[PDB]
RNA sequence: UUGGAGAGUUUGAUCCUGGCUCAGGGUGAACGCUGGCGGCGUGCCUAAGACAUGCAAGUCGUGCGGGCCGCGGGUCCGUGGUCAGCGGCGGACGGGUGAGUAACGCGUGGGUGACCUACCCGGAAGAGGGGGACAACCCGGGGAAACUCGGGCUAAUCCCCCAUGUGGACCCGCCCCUUGGGGUGUGUCCAAAGGGCUUUGCCCGCUUCCGGAUGGGCCCGCGUCCCAUCAGCUAGUUGGUGGGGUAAUGGCCCACCAAGGCGACGACGGGUAGCCGGUCUGAGAGGAUGGCCGGCCACAGGGGCACUGAGACACGGGCCCCACUCCUACGGGAGGCAGCAGUUAGGAAUCUUCCGCAAUGGGCGCAAGCCUGACGGAGCGACGCCGCUUGGAGGAAGAAGCCCUUCGGGGUGUAAACUCCUGAACCCGGGACGAAACCCCCGACGAGGGGACUGACGGUACCGGGGUAAUAGCGCCGGCCAACUCCGUGCCAGCAGCCGCGGUAAUACGGAGGGCGCGAGCGUUACCCGGAUUCACUGGGCGUAAAGGGCGUGUAGGCGGCCUGGGGCGUCCCAUGUGAAAGACCACGGCUCAACCGUGGGGGAGCGUGGGAUACGCUCAGGCUAGACGG
RNA sequence: CCGAGGGUAGGGCCCGUGACUGGGGCGAAGUCGUAACAAGGUAGCUGUACCGGAAGGUGCGGCUGGAU
């Protein structure tokens, strides 16, 4: 299945994510399908999440299945607000 | 890590008087108005014509000399310079003004700058509010510097600004002596400060 | 796009098949000069209405054999024999360089 | 190598 | 020193077999009825071939063809027979 | 328009040519002398040699039947586990390696009316009746073992038939399209599987079909190293027909017929090499390179093979052959570190038999959770880059020692001593960001609320309090090239990158004093680019420096006069698609700075498409006479 | 039927090595002569041919990069 996941950059000790599309059997910090934002989980700036929620919804509407931890950084953007 | 040796065989090579230990520069003890020659055996015999190689290895030297700064740090200063915008030779030397370690020697919080840098070094000093103890770190436009609250009270740092009452500083810098404050206002233009330095002829010596 | 080629016909010898020679023209990437480059392509002539001389335009399709990957896709000249003496002319003089 | 060899 | 790919196969033994029998009935029946279609003895050919027919989609449910596989071996079967018997008689009853 | 330095050496001297050499930057480095700390990186380039031991892929009791075991009784159920078995799904991902491959392998742009895609999403339809087998278990031989044979019982989402046919598949018709695309009509054929709760309904599953999405296969254009002292190559070879085979095109495979296919625009052969994003250098053009990271390919001791399957011809699956090693009770059996550590061999040289699933991610599962040497971290190593220390101020016309001296003196040198100030390490105390989801709660197992548990790194970072003046080495000093004197030596011992030094007054050998340059580094060796405009496209030459073929004739090829028109191939312009991320670059920001890292901005060239321009080059057509040929 | 490979037989290419042999380069102070640079004491060079311890000589033709 295709998946919405995050894909650990950064450093050692220094943590960065970004929130993308990728087929699920593709390596964690493979070539991914589209960015659809970024997760900075250590808080280190002001606008440490990012979700374009346009097409965070797209691919959500085509199939595309969240992780556990990236529906929920999803969730806190608001992507599911009816 | 810096030179940390003696340092008047230092002026006394390059010919001019560079301002590396403190009051003793002022003082007719000074090493340099006493034998203006260079150190070693050989100091008092007729010197011969300089190489161009050799000019523009003694400007280098000089202008290093001044900042104690090895030449690692130098150069990669120096590179830096060489590809931002503009004129290389104001840049290099502003980036060379900017080290933190140089403003509290600028800003007479320390009488010399290898003195500075112990400042620095043992974190007596602070940046906008937070301890900074790297003599490395470039300061920029607005950053205010401070001496440390649990070091305000120490006889080394008020001797220093008690002297440095009298004088004055230079027209990109700031400084409140009762509050023990400094500010650094903008990057020092070329004619903001007369090093007994040619750049271009440290430029040049890169070239090569 | 299926691409699209221009060339003569060198050999109608095959049974429903034709040699197409495709030539194309570009500069040196170093030495800038406009260059000639040639390419033999076996093409499909399924009804058999092609023959020498021929300036035919084919175009990519489907393989019909091993090597066999271009259909004729229409006539453009014809009796240019002129254009198939050059190709064997060359083909001919390879016969004084061997040893 | 049968048998033997020539070589 | 062990697994469950000792288990897989195992497995893949008895569905090797649950194929390959299933394999030689469709090549038995499609031949027989092919036989029967150059012989025609057009509605015994046409009676076998609808036993072919249905084999061959019965293995098309599960991992013994591929539904191409199917149609490809479909299509020849009734693309044969018909072609045999038009140098015979008629076809009297179904398949076509 | 952010970009371009040169020097030594051929001569008595000169100009030129020309080679050699040096100063620069670079590295997965190694070697010498030396060595304090931290961070981020990074580390078998050789034997794709050989490997001891553990670990690197399993999971589901909400599919099924049992053996055992405890839990509540009637040996009956339920239950919890637990162990294999059956049955799912996963094991085709991820991880390793670079041997092979000069190839549609890779890159770049395209084609598929010639194709496939498990789990996911969306829409449509449906799940109705019967039957059956094999393990587990029971019984019997064999063995040191691995272990297996036989006979007999039984369940299921396991196997099979029948029915239903929204639909789908096939042959033949006609319709639209136009390579096998989308329809339709008759005949023919194909579906299913149940389980768990809270039960006139939900939930996880099943079944046929259409679509999406994602991941693939196949095909074509252009590009992709050295040798022509490899010049000819080819019989499934090249095409055709029929057929087999596959998801699918194809000589991919077979039968037959035809005699074709390729090559100086380098076929065939030989050598070397995984390719790319990029990396290094460079003024650029170019050259060199492809380790780490990302993409693709290839391989899994050497080979061949298929099975199972959505997907493998499958690294830790199966069969067979070979080479090797092993255990053995000597009858017989096992193994495949180019997974993570580790051993040995080779080599100048390359790591811990560490911690943890807490985080990201993956498999399975209703879920709890289980597995995860992927991963996150710790360890060793100045391998590299960055940051930091071995103190700071004061301190005599200036100690001792050692060095030079004209014997007056000069030097090391404010250097030390010494004075005061600071306070690396260390000691105490507190102590993290990474972690809020899954889950439970209310609502509706949803949207949205509120709640709880969890950290390997680590008692680490960091903060606070205290607190000692606390490692410096290495190269070099004839010119290039920055830095000079004394003694020893006497073409010796030795130096040396090039020119050259040493023959009894050596700034060139060796030591010393002093001096220059770097600094936990400094040097050396190897190799890459640069200087090298010395393969010259940018940007070179050939009378005598190396260089005009002994001379004609002429094939291919390269090039080609004046005028007019057609086309629009080159060429030029505009729009548009692609040009992944990373990197580089600019801006800002986060680790106290930096290295490192995050966010955003700017794009090209090349190729696909669409539109336009027509001077030049090209082609086609028509005319001319200045080139050329003829009378 | 195909088939890893094993086996028989005969070819081609490459690498290593080989009694002995051929010249080549290099090596402070060896032996022989003096061919070339001056008209270098026979102008030199040259292709070829023959000869000679050795440089070389001679013939035939060519060149001036030949003195006077
Ligand atoms: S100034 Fe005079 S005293 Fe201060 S350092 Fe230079 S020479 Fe020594
Ligand atoms: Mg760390
Ligand atoms: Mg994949
Ligand atoms: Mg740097
Ligand atoms: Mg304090
Ligand atoms: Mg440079
Ligand atoms: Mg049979
Ligand atoms: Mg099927
Ligand atoms: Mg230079
Ligand atoms: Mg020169
Ligand atoms: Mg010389
Ligand atoms: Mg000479
Ligand atoms: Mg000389
Ligand atoms: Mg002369
Ligand atoms: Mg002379
Ligand atoms: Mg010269
Ligand atoms: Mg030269
Ligand atoms: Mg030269
Ligand atoms: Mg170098
Ligand atoms: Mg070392
Ligand atoms: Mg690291
Ligand atoms: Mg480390
Ligand atoms: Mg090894
Ligand atoms: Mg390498
Ligand atoms: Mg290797
Ligand atoms: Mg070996
Ligand atoms: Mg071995
Ligand atoms: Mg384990
Ligand atoms: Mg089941
Ligand atoms: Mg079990
Ligand atoms: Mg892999
Ligand atoms: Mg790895
Ligand atoms: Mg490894
Ligand atoms: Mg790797
Ligand atoms: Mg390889
Ligand atoms: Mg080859
Ligand atoms: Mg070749
Ligand atoms: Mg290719
Ligand atoms: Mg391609
Ligand atoms: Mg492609
Ligand atoms: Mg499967
Ligand atoms: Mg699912
Ligand atoms: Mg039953
Ligand atoms: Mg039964
Ligand atoms: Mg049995
Ligand atoms: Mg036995
Ligand atoms: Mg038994
Ligand atoms: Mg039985
Ligand atoms: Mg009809
Ligand atoms: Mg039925
Ligand atoms: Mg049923
Ligand atoms: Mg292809
Ligand atoms: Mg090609
Ligand atoms: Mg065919
Ligand atoms: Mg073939
Ligand atoms: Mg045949
Ligand atoms: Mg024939
Ligand atoms: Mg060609
Ligand atoms: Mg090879
Ligand atoms: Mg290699
Ligand atoms: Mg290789
Ligand atoms: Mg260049
Ligand atoms: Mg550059
Ligand atoms: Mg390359
Ligand atoms: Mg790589
Ligand atoms: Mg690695
Ligand atoms: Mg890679
Ligand atoms: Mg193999
Ligand atoms: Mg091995
Ligand atoms: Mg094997
Ligand atoms: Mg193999
Ligand atoms: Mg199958
Ligand atoms: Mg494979
Ligand atoms: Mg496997
Ligand atoms: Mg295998
Ligand atoms: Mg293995
Ligand atoms: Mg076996
Ligand atoms: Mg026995
Ligand atoms: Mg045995
Ligand atoms: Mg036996
Ligand atoms: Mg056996
Ligand atoms: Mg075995
Ligand atoms: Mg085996
Ligand atoms: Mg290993
Ligand atoms: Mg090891
Ligand atoms: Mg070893
Ligand atoms: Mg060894
Ligand atoms: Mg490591
Ligand atoms: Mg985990
Ligand atoms: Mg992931
Ligand atoms: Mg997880
Ligand atoms: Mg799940
Ligand atoms: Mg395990
Ligand atoms: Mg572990
Ligand atoms: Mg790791
Ligand atoms: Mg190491
Ligand atoms: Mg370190
Ligand atoms: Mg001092
Ligand atoms: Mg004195
Ligand atoms: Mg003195
Ligand atoms: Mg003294
Ligand atoms: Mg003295
Ligand atoms: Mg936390
Ligand atoms: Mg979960
Ligand atoms: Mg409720
Ligand atoms: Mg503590
Ligand atoms: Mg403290
Ligand atoms: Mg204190
Ligand atoms: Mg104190
Ligand atoms: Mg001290
Ligand atoms: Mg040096
Ligand atoms: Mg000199
Ligand atoms: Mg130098
Ligand atoms: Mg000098
Ligand atoms: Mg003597
Ligand atoms: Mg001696
Ligand atoms: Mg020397
Ligand atoms: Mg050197
Ligand atoms: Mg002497
Ligand atoms: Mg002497
Ligand atoms: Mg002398
Ligand atoms: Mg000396
Ligand atoms: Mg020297
Ligand atoms: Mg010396
Ligand atoms: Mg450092
Ligand atoms: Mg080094
Ligand atoms: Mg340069
Ligand atoms: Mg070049
Ligand atoms: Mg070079
Ligand atoms: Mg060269
Ligand atoms: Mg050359
Ligand atoms: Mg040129
Ligand atoms: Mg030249
Ligand atoms: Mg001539
Ligand atoms: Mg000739
Ligand atoms: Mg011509
Ligand atoms: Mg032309
Ligand atoms: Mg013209
Ligand atoms: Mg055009
Ligand atoms: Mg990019
Ligand atoms: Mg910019
Ligand atoms: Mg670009
Ligand atoms: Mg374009
Ligand atoms: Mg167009
Ligand atoms: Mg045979
Ligand atoms: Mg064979
Ligand atoms: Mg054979
Ligand atoms: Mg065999
Ligand atoms: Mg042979
Ligand atoms: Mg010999
Ligand atoms: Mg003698
Ligand atoms: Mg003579
Ligand atoms: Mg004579
Ligand atoms: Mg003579
Ligand atoms: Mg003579
Ligand atoms: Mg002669
Ligand atoms: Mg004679
Ligand atoms: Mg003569
Ligand atoms: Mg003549
Ligand atoms: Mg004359």
């Amino acid at each position: 299945m295709v998946k919405i996941r995050l894909a650990r950059f950064g450093s050692k000790h220094n943590p960065h994510y970004r929130i993308v599309v990728t087929d699920a059997r593709r390596k964690r910090d493979g070539k991914y399908i589209e960015k659809i934002g970024y997760y900075d989980p250590r808080k280190t700036t002001p606008d440490w999440l990012k979700v374009d929620v346009e097409r965070a919804r797209y691919w959500l509407s085509v199939g595309a299945q969240p992780t556990d931890t990236a529906r929920r950084l999803l969730r806190q953007a608001g992507v599911f607000r009816q | 890590g810096r030179y940390i040796g003696p340092v008047c065989r230092l002026c006394r090579r390059e010919g001019v008087k560079l301002y590396l230990k403190g009051e003793r520069c002022y003082s007719p003890k000074c090493a340099m108005e006493r034998r203006p020659y260079p150190p070693g055996q050989h100091g008092q015999k007729r010197a011969r014509r300089p190489s161009d190689y050799a000019v523009r290895l003694r400007e280098k030297q000089k202008l290093r000399r001044i900042y104690g700064i090895s030449e690692r740090q130098f150069r990669n200063l120096f590179e830096e310079a060489s590809k931002k915008k503009g004129v290389t030779g104001s840049v290099f030397l502003g980036l060379l003004e900017s080290r933190l370690d140089n403003v509290v020697y600028r800003l007479g919080f320390a009488v010399s700058r290898r003195q500075a840098r112990q400042l620095v070094r043992h974190g007596h000093i602070t940046v906008n509010g937070r301890r900074v103890d790297l003599p490395s770190y470039r300061v920029r436009p607005g950053d205010e510097i401070a001496v440390a609250e649990k070091s305000r009270n120490l006889e080394l740092i008020r001797q220093n600004l008690e002297a440095m009452k009298g004088r004055k500083v230079g027209p990109w810098l700031s400084l409140d002596v009762e509050g023990m404050k400094g500010k650094f206002l903008r990057l020092p233009d070329r004619e903001d400060l007369a090093l007994p330095v040619n750049e271009q002829l440290v430029i040049e010596f890169y070239s090569r | 796009p299926k691409k699209v080629l221009t060339g003569v016909v060198v050999s109608d010898k095959m049974q429903k098949t034709v040699t197409v020679l495709v030539e194309r023209q570009f500069p040196h990437p170093l030495y800038g000069k406009v260059i000639k480059r040639s390419k033999k392509y076996l093409a499909h002539d399924p009804e058999e209405k092609y023959k020498l001389g021929d300036v035919v335009e084919i175009i990519e399709s489907r393989p019909i054999s091993k090597r066999k990957r271009f259909r004729v896709l229409r006539l453009v000249e014809s009796g240019r024999m002129d254009l198939v003496e050059k190709y064997l002319i060359r083909r001919q003089n390879y016969e004084s360089l061997s040893k | 190598a049968g048998x033997p060899h020539k070589r | 020193r062990n697994l469950s790919a000792l288990k897989r196969h195992r497995q893949s033994l008895k569905r090797r077999l649950r194929n390959k029998a299933k394999k030689s009935a469709i090549k038995t029946l499609s031949k027989k009825a092919i036989q029967l279609a150059q012989e025609g003895k057009a509605e015994e050919a046409l009676k076998i071939m609808r036993k072919a027919e249905s084999l061959i989609d019965k293995a098309a449910k599960g991992s013994t063809l591929h539904k191409n596989a199917a149609a490809r071996r479909k299509s020849r079967l009734m693309r044969k027979v018909r072609q045999l018997l038009e140098a015979a008689g008629a076809p009297l009853i179904g398949g076509g």
